[PDB]
RNA sequence: AGGGCGAAGCCAGAGGAAACUCUGGUGGAGGUCCGUAGCGGUCCUGACGUGCAAAUCGGUCGUCCGACCUGGGUAUAGGGG
RNA sequence: UGGCCAUGGAAGUCGGAAUCCGCUAAGGAGUGUGUAACAACUCACCUGCCGAAUCAACUAGCCCUGAAAAUGGAUGGCGCU
RNA sequence: CCUCUGGCAUGUUGGAACAAUGUAGGUAAGGGAAGUCGGCAAGCCGGAUCCGUAACUUCGGGAUAAGGAUUGGCUCUAAGG
RNA sequence: GAAUGGAUGAACGAGAUUCCCACUGUCCCUACCUACUAUCCAGCGAAACCACAGCCAAGGGAACGGGCUUGGCGGAAUCAG
RNA sequence: CGUUCAUAGCGACGUCGCUUUUUGAUCCUUCGAUGUCGGCUCUUCCUAUCAUUGUGAAGCAGAAUUCACCAAGCGUUGGAUUGUUCACCCACUAAUAGGGAACGUGAGCUGGGUUUAGACCGUCGUGAGACAGGUUAGUUUUACCCUACUGAUGAUGUGUUGUUGCCAUGGUAAUCCUGCUCAGUACGAGAGGAACCGCAGGUUCAGACAUUUGGUGUAUGUGCUUGGCUGAGGAGCCAAUGGGGCGAAGCUACCAUCUGUGGGAUUAUGACUGAACGCCUCUAAGUCAGAAUCCCGCCCAGGCGGAACGAUACGGCAGCGCCGC
RNA sequence: UCUGGGUCGGGGUUUCGUACGUAGCAGAGCAGCUCCCUCGCUGCGAUCUAUUGAAAGUCAGCCCUCGACACAAGGGUUUGU
């Protein structure tokens, strides 16, 4: 018979074999379409979430209740350290699909990208790129080198630059530094190549790739939470209190007579740790890392026009399970996926926003910084040794 | 014009949050809430500024033993405002309404919440306290 | 963003942080955490216990 | 075990013209109540269900001075007890 | 020619018995529209233009409509004009 | 419930982890039986002292009816041989 | 329907119902924690069951096939569920 | 019948069908047993479409509407009584459409009901006993095998190894509503009373996340407190987590917060040019618009499928890469 | 050898709510002795004040140290165009 009364089903199968994904850093699936007319550019980034926190802002839609009211709203900083650009890589259109054609790597290569190619590098004489690295001092190489990229020039059609990360910046551990192709979508190929040419062995700042109010897309892979059962893992009802053989299951498993177990009925696995592209995240605040010109600039971070003190977005005590945010970052809006500490991949938006809300202009009022271990009540150390006065420990 | 924003929600059916107006009622049993589709198991819930149906269970007996719409003006459950601040209220409570939001009462014992106050003209002229 | 005192303790309440009371006498309270409004709640009158703002003016502490 | 209720009888005081009645005690009745050991075995339709167990376990329960519980001895044997 | 029956109004026109003559080139005592009822409109006979076939009613062949079921599916399959 | 006397080595094993399902315990915002055949399960209540105690009644009961208040520590007082 | 007993009825009931107050994760709606498991390891080590075996759709067929026909198809050895 | 008018909507007397969500026939299968109703839970299909998209119809002025077409994408709820299926009532709603899957689903539960044994009542029986007549009490076993599904190591290949990548094939997702505006406007004698574009939000669903609010809390963190025990103080411990305040981190909740997209072919339909048929016709050759559809996109997985690039065993015995013969 | 990661220490953060000790003319009262002074002195005495936002914990999956201490080319199995 049918089922007696209708309801929606639970969870997505658009999203499914629910399995422990097999990268850590989330791949760009889909880089925008390179309008060839505007100028080159930078498709993607590659940042690292440090932490939450608030924001307040006055909102501008108008029509709304909450318009000229100040609402706070979440955030994640997401730092972001310069990438350097090792590398280009030249793809050609067949029909089976989009071949890989030609990669040129940089001379000079960091210990932080190196690392990435042995997987125990204190076991290592660390010889990579080594008899590579010849060819970029002589006339043969330098010659064979040319006739790649005119090659490249001839036959290519997309062009991704291979950056990667600068490891040493952080307050993580690790010292093996995230590579990643990234899409040059601008002018045609030939002057799109004579860019990534330039730029190689280069830094490349975020502030190049995006800029303020402009939607994004996080990619990366989700907080992982090991074997799960189905009410977790797909949030069916629990069973009552009288069910003998245990209730956070599923009753009915199915019918007879499909006489097999179809891949839409809910079963325990693998629940989290999943690749997954959430897009529309609007950058509310790129921020001007720590700097030097006589002493430290650690204000250019959660200052405002509107507060004017001398904070970083660091609260006391640091980001919680992460470090002290010492580089330039970005805020975007609302939670993003993922653990603190990961590798989380910005990628341009693939679709023509031209939304009230997507085009809405951000003038922050004030970013908190008390701490996030414990119940924080003190924005910045100063205010807290004014208020307090002073202690025993004196 | 400005539309209403969702609240955390604490009055599924089946509260008696009290009447605070002065009908004579004293309570006001919520067998329903007003525009909700609802899914399967799923309590219809109503949280301030919510239109709901309330029978009456205690007061006069004009009142007694009929449906009426009504309205809730504070809520015990904590909702969160747009500007980032949760507030509650100490008590669950409303008021009898007509179908076009006109009270039936007269005067509004306690404080409404400003989400009930701005939603509902002829309640918030009647309410002494906002918020 | 006006910043508001604590009901209880004396602090401070940044936008973000804490909860609003509305009793039915009809005024306010805020409370910066819930070990404030536990204590308000409970009855707790806020110049006996140690820690808050209200004690310290009390016992005269500071100066 | 330990508690509760407090029946007859008894004392004093007060009233009553008498009949006798009230008030305060004392007294300790009962297949009386709570409740241990004991005896039992309600519900969870709990645990277990190739068990610890060919009927057990846990909590929750009924009863707990009486048609009470219980050892040993002794009587009744198969269309019979 | 408000023809007759029918008045509730049918002078062609809810219906029904009738149902012919004149002028005629020719128009039914009327196919309908519509009217309380008319009116007004609309539906032969003949021309003017154009330039050889035209049109009706049946009938039977293929094709199509008629033709709605639940795991995804079966001219055996692939396919086939 | 904790202790001495006396007695044991955790009931036929150890180690490392701390997933899902369980078995046995707990806690939960707002609502409060909307759950379910059914308040099943759990929760409320609980001791004592002081008040206060309904209908009904076989006048014995009902009755811990219900419903209330108090309770710690410390320093004293008075009353009982 | 009147000792095949009728009508009653205080007290009593692990007896059968219904409502109210209280109370609660029964539920809205699920969540987190603890212990013993399950898990991996050393040692030890059973049983039921067993024609052969073990991916499907449709067909026909003793009228619901793992095996047959026609199609889809098919990649060692395993782990937790 | 529908004032008039067979056919907007209907439809007698007759007639032709489909359907197996009714019940019968029937007894082919199973009696060395295929667990016998309902509810819960979960998935999937069908359409005979209640709503939602696109449209033709009216006895469609508007509003409300019934009739029909494409169409099953997405929905179709909360309760009171009943073991119920069914039924009915209240409430909300956009709508509270209908079914199938061994009358889906008991090694998934439950066991209220049927349907053993204990008992009561009525009627029947001389009686033992009977009753699709009522009542109450009554044990719901097993997965470690194979498959299927879920996730988890691996597998053959590429000389070995690592890299960054492509993409065959699978999956797939968004939903509907309110308010404001249009506007008391069109339309209508009035009563009443729309719509497109905007704008603001919300439902249900999905995917995350923990800044904040809440929940948990054996950090056994820090107080407080019962009974006991170290002669006491101090410091502690025991009472299967002694109890209780508050509680970091971490999990976690429409109980907190964030995000949810674009094309193509066309269907129904309405049209163009235009014969057939000197006219006329959306059609016959030819052309246009066209959708909750379908296919892709995005999104998830990634093939006994490929890619470019790196490094390629100094040695103590080594072993190999090219080249030519 | 971007000299490193680790243990201990130190900051920061944060949780709780002000440790022990000592002092006090604080302290309801009580006592002993006397100078029977009742602010006599000395003792008992919950609690109170001060020292003291004190004490204590704070990665084990918080943040910074570059202070102290050691320890850091080591081992085993592999694989060939
Ligand atoms: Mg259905
Ligand atoms: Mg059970
Ligand atoms: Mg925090
Ligand atoms: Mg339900
Ligand atoms: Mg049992
Ligand atoms: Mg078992
Ligand atoms: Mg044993
Ligand atoms: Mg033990
Ligand atoms: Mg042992
Ligand atoms: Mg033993
Ligand atoms: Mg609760
Ligand atoms: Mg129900
Ligand atoms: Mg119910
Ligand atoms: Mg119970
Ligand atoms: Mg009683
Ligand atoms: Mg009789
Ligand atoms: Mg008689
Ligand atoms: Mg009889
Ligand atoms: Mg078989
Ligand atoms: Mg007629
Ligand atoms: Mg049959
Ligand atoms: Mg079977
Ligand atoms: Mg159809
Ligand atoms: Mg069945
Ligand atoms: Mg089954
Ligand atoms: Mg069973
Ligand atoms: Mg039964
Ligand atoms: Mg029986
Ligand atoms: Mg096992
Ligand atoms: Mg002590
Ligand atoms: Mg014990
Ligand atoms: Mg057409
Ligand atoms: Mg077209
Ligand atoms: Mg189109
Ligand atoms: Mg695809």
């Amino acid at each position: 018979s049918h089922r007696k009364f209708s309801a929606p089903r639970h969870g997505s199968l658009g999203f499914l074999p629910r399995k422990r994904s097999s990268r850590h850093r989330g791949k760009v699936k889909s880089f925008p379409k390179d309008d060839p007319s505007k100028p080159v550019h930078l498709t993607a980034f590659l940042g690292y979430k440090a932490g939450m926190t608030h924001i307040v802002r006055e909102v501008d839609r108008p029509g709304s209740k909450v318009n000229k009211k100040e609402v706070v709203e979440a955030v994640t900083i997401v730092e972001t350290p310069p990438m350097v650009v090792v590398g280009i890589v030249g793809y050609v259109e067949t029909p089976r699909g989009l071949r890989t054609f030609k990669t040129v790597f940089a001379e000079h290569i960091s210990d932080e990208c190196k690392r990435r190619f042995y997987k125990n590098w204190h076991k290592s004489k660390k010889k990579a790129f080594t008899k590579y690295c010849k060819k970029w001092q002589d006339d043969a190489g330098k010659r064979q080198l040319d006739k790649d990229f005119s090659s490249m020039k001839k036959y290519c059609q997309v062009i991704r630059v291979l950056a990667h990360t600068q490891m040493r910046l952080l307050p993580l551990r690790q010292k093996k530094a995230h590579l990643m192709e990234i899409q040059v979508n601008g002018g045609t190929v030939a002057e799109k190549l004579d860019w990534a040419r330039e730029r190689l062995e280069q830094q490349v700042p975020v502030s190049q790739v995006f800029g303020q109010d402009e939607m994004i897309d996080v990619i990366g892979v989700t907080k992982g939470k090991g074997y799960k059962g189905v009410t977790s893992r797909w949030h069916t009802k629990k069973l009552p209190r009288k069910t003998h053989r245990g209730l956070r299951k599923v009753a009915c498993i199915g019918a007879w007579h499909p006489a097999r177990v179809a891949f839409s009925v809910a079963r325990a696995g693998q629940k989290g740790y999943h690749h997954r592209t959430e897009i529309n995240k609007k950058i509310y605040k790129i921020g001007q890392g720590y700097l030097i010109k006589d002493g430290k600039l650690i204000k250019n971070n959660a200052s405002t026009d509107y507060d004017l003190s001398d904070k970083s977005i660091n609260p006391l005590g640091g980001f919680v399970h992460y470090g002290e945010v010492t580089n330039d970052f970005v805020m975007l809006k609302g939670c993003v996926v993922g653990t603190k500490k990961r590798v989380l991949t910005l990628r341009k938006s693939l679709l023509v926003q031209t939304k009230r809300r997507a085009l809405e202009k951000i003038d922050l009022k004030f970013i908190d910084t008390t701490s996030k271990f414990g119940h924080g009540r003190f924005q910045t150390v100063e205010e807290k040794k004014a208020f307090m006065g002073p202690l025993k420990k004196d | 014009s400005g539309a209403k924003f969702r609240i955390s929600l604490g009055l599924p059916v089946g509260a008696v949050i009290n009447c605070a107006d002065n009908t004579g009622a004293k309570n006001l049993y919520i067998i329903s809430v007003k525009g909700i589709k609802g899914r399967l198991n799923r309590l219809p819930a109503a949280g301030v500024g919510d239109m709901v149906m309330a029978t009456v269970k205690k007061g006069k007996p004009e009142l007694r033993k009929k449906v009426h719409p009504a309205v809730v003006i504070r809520q015990r459950k904590s909702y969160r405002r747009k500007d980032g601040v949760f507030l509650y209220f100490e008590d669950n409570a409303g008021v009898i309404v007509n179908n076009k939001g006109e009270m039936k009462g007269s005067a509004i014992t306690g404080p409404v919440a400003k989400e009930c106050a701005d939603l509902w003209p002829r309640i918030a002229s009647n309410a002494g306290s906002i918020a | 963003m006006k910043v508001e005192l604590c009901s209880f303790s004396g602090y401070k309440i940044y936008p973000g942080h804490g909860r609003r009371y509305a009793r039915t006498d009809g005024k306010v309270f805020q409370f910066l955490n819930a070990k404030c409004e536990s204590a308000f709640l409970s009855k707790r009158n806020p110049r006996q216990i140690n820690w808050t703002v209200l004690y310290r003016r009390k016992h005269k502490k500071g100066q």
